[PDB]
């Protein structure tokens, strides 16, 4: 189910505008691209910064894994870290108007997988990691959008920082 | 350092079309909202319509739908609006805006003056005013229908384009001097400077941002 | 066997711009992230801007942001650094770097150049011991300590003057091929530590540790100047 009522913006509560955040091309091996927010979200004196990590998709059959830090592996660097949607991946967010609201996945790119396992453990951010793979044809370009924001999290004079995921989906195999 | 460089004057026929261009830079153009807004000589700010560019779908204001075009090539990072059936009273400064991650659009190009020669309610007052240096100045803004707090203030000086003083409903855009300040939730808010200095003296409006149709304030002067 | 070539240094006067060039050789240099370095004089290593393959993403130090620009020609395989309004501060040696990788995981400078001089007239690491003096054959241990932890994410570096830096050790104990087994790293979290055993005349150089996981910018230690005598 999707929470019709949610909306949020990119930036959060950051006030940093898109042309401020640190932007990143997702680390790619093969056929599998990542996007590990477990170091950059740490707490660090000029934080709060947002770190965009792009997964931009051209081709076919690609598999997306997002790890985000869960509260309290580290004593103090995540304590007050938050995801969103909560039900990643079958949730995911896509800019409606100018705002971020929920959307099914599986309706957004029809044919995608999403495994109920990640490593014998269930596919959620409350493991710490999510995936699923892209089919062999997209025929429409897609933008969804996942959040993991440790920016209310301080340690030390230290703030972490706000993540967010964008996988950009070209067209594909038409 | 975003910056929106829109396309020179224009004198059309009644009837015609004109189109408006406007390039986007050091701002991502794909992914996020381009705006368009258009102002008739002396009068208020008019939302035409909007275009995320990746998704190649312009959403339009009723009043322009089958006149109105909004284009954006992603490969010149450039944006294009086309309104045809020109009238006399398409007469007006048209700028285009983008959002940057923060729902309001944030960043505004130059304008462009057309001159053609031979849904939710804000309501703002006061209408007018005047106040003399160092005296607090409080504007309103009313709402049909509760736009929770997506509320904007911007300033408009003579000549230049609107610039956005407070987002949500009290943050303070960069570079705003603290003397701004933002109150309000629902259908009701407020705007208030604390200390008035020569540079505040311009046209003030809210804006609802909540949902498309964008709607604006028909207007606060401030005069001194 | 000298695989990138600084030009364009030299001297120049306040306010004043300078363009310099990488010639690359001997690698495919349109798949690898390309880097600036620098080295003011008595000072350590410092990151100063970052291009990927693709041009896409450019990264620059934030104090140097607004006045340099980096680009790179991947047809003619070259880069370039255009330093305009250059302040008595700039002056530096400027080193060309190939990097191992271009995500977010951030990446490593495992081939360097000798770099070029020009004259104008936030992760905390720390290294220890500054400096030291030791005999050959003999085996020394160096320790780094960094602000935040990085998991495994550090590398490190050997500088033997008017030389290349090169690249002895990433993900903290991995050595890159060439350095010989009695290099080794390890540790992780916050504390690492480099060992050198049979130390031999040629060891005589600053080492240097580097984080890559919390970025832009990558930072460097201050080094650990090694005299062997």
């Amino acid at each position: 189910k999707i929470d019709l009522s949610y909306e949020t913006t990119e930036s959060g509560d950051t006030a940093v505008s898109e042309d401020s955040y640190d932007k990143y091309a997702s680390q790619n091996t093969n056929k599998e691209y990542v996007c590990d927010f477990t170091d950059q979200l740490k707490p660090t004196e000029s934080g709060p910064k947002v770190k965009k990590c792009e997964v931009k998709v051209n081709e076919p059959l690609i598999k997306v894994k997002i790890i985000c830090p869960l509260k309290g592996s580290v004593e103090k660097l995540y304590d007050n870290i938050e995801y969103v949607p909560k039900k990643s991946p079958y949730v995911v967010l896509t800019k409606e108007e100018t705002k971020l609201k929920e959307k099914l996945l599986s309706k957004l790119i029809y044919g995608l997988l999403i495994s109920p396992t990640v490593n014998e453990k269930e596919n959620n951010f409350k493991e710490g990691v999510i995936e699923f793979t892209l089919p062999p044809v997209v025929h429409k370009a897609t933008v969804f959008y996942f959040i993991c924001d440790n920016s209310k999290t301080e340690d030390d004079n230290k703030k972490g920082n706000r993540g967010i995921v964008e996988v950009y989906v070209e067209p594909y195999g038409n | 350092q975003v910056q929106l460089v829109q396309s020179g004057a224009e004198v059309k026929k009644p009837g015609s079309s004109v189109k408006v261009s406007c390039k986007v830079s050091g701002g991502t153009f794909n992914t996020y909202a381009i705006i368009w807004v258009r102002q008739a000589p002396g009068q208020g700010l008019e939302w035409m319509g909007a275009i995320i560019p990746f998704q190649d779908r312009g959403q339009y204001a009723q009043k322009f739908q089958g006149r109105v075009t909004i284009t954006a090539d992603k490969s010149t990072s450039t944006a294009y609006m086309e309104l045809s059936s020109l009238r006399s009273e398409d007469t007006a400064v048209y700028y285009c805006a983008k959002e940057s991650g923060r729902a309001v659009a944030d960043r505004w190009g130059q304008g462009t003056l057309v001159t053609v020669s031979s849904d939710i309610v804000m309501t703002q007052s006061p209408a007018s005013l005047a106040l003399s240096l160092g005296e607090r100045a409080t504007l309103y803004c009313r709402a049909s229908h509760s736009i929770s707090s997506w509320l904007a203030w911007y300033q408009q000086k003579p000549g230049k384009a609107p610039k956005l003083l407070i987002y949500k409903a009290s943050t303070l855009e960069s570079g705003v001097p603290s003397r701004f300040s933002g109150s309000g939730s629902g259908t009701e808010f407020t705007l208030t400077i604390s200390s008035l200095q020569p540079d505040d003296f311009a046209t003030y409006y809210c804006q609802q941002y909540k949902s498309y149709p964008w709607t604006f304030g028909q207007g606060t002067k401030l005069e001194i | 066997e000298v695989q990138l070539v600084e030009s364009g240094g030299g001297l120049v006067k306040p306010g004043g711009s300078l363009r310099l060039s990488c010639a690359a050789s001997a690698f495919t240099f349109s798949s690898y992230t390309m880097n600036w370095v620098r080295q003011a004089p008595g000072k350590g290593l410092e990151w100063v801007s970052s291009i990927t393959s693709d041009s896409r993403y450019i990264y620059y130090a934030d104090s140097m942001k607004g006045r340099f620009t980096i680009s790179r020609d991947n047809a003619k395989n070259s880069l370039s650094l255009q330093m305009d309004s250059l302040r008595v501060e700039d002056t530096a040696i400027y080193y060309c770097a190939r990097g191992d990788g271009g995500g977010m995981a951030g990446w490593y400078f495992d081939l360097w150049g000798r770099g070029t001089l020009v004259t104008v007239s936030e992760i905390v690491l720390t290294q220890s011991p500054a400096t030291l003096s030791l005999s050959p054959g003999e085996r020394v241990t160096l320790s780094c300590r960094t602000s935040q932890s990085i998991r495994t994410n550090l590398a490190w570096y050997q500088h033997k003057h008017g030389q290349a830096p090169r690249l002895l050790i990433s993900d903290a104990s991995n050595r890159a091929t060439g350095v010989p087994a009695r290099f080794s790293g390890s540790g992780s979290g916050t504390d690492f530590t480099l060992t050198i055993s049979n130390l031999e005349p040629e060891d005589f150089a600053v080492y240097y540790c580097q984080q890559r996981s919390i970025w832009p910018p990558f930072t460097f230690g201050q080094g650990t100047k090694l005299e062997i005598k």
